[PDB]
């Protein structure tokens, strides 16, 4: 093929400046009550024989 | 209004308090508590207590 400039010159649509994140989750801050205080769907208290 | 502290540190706080504090709304707290005495009026005008 012969070469024709015009037709080979294309413009470019590119976004600009990301920052890609993996793992995710991590951003989650989470603690836990003290075991002696649990509950199931029940809501009364899992493990309740003092 | 009110919010039992005992049940708070038990339940795990639902940002209920977190929100009210953030948004500034008239509220109360309840239970055992450490008082702290001050003098030099100043402190007051400066409104330290907030």
């Amino acid at each position: 093929q012969q070469f024709d400039f015009r037709n080979s010159m294309h413009m470019l649509t590119s976004n600009l400046t990301f920052t890609v994140y993996s793992d995710l989750l991590a951003f989650v801050s989470a603690d836990t009550v003290e075991p002696i205080n649990a509950v199931a769907f029940d809501n009364m208290r899992i493990m309740n024989e003092l | 209004q009110q919010i039992n502290l005992e049940e708070l540190m038990r339940t795990g706080d639902y940002a209920q308090i977190t929100n009210m504090l953030l948004n500034n709304q008239p509220v109360a707290l309840v239970g055992a508590l450490p008082f702290v005495t001050d003098s030099s009026v100043i402190s007051l005008i400066a409104k330290l207590d907030a």
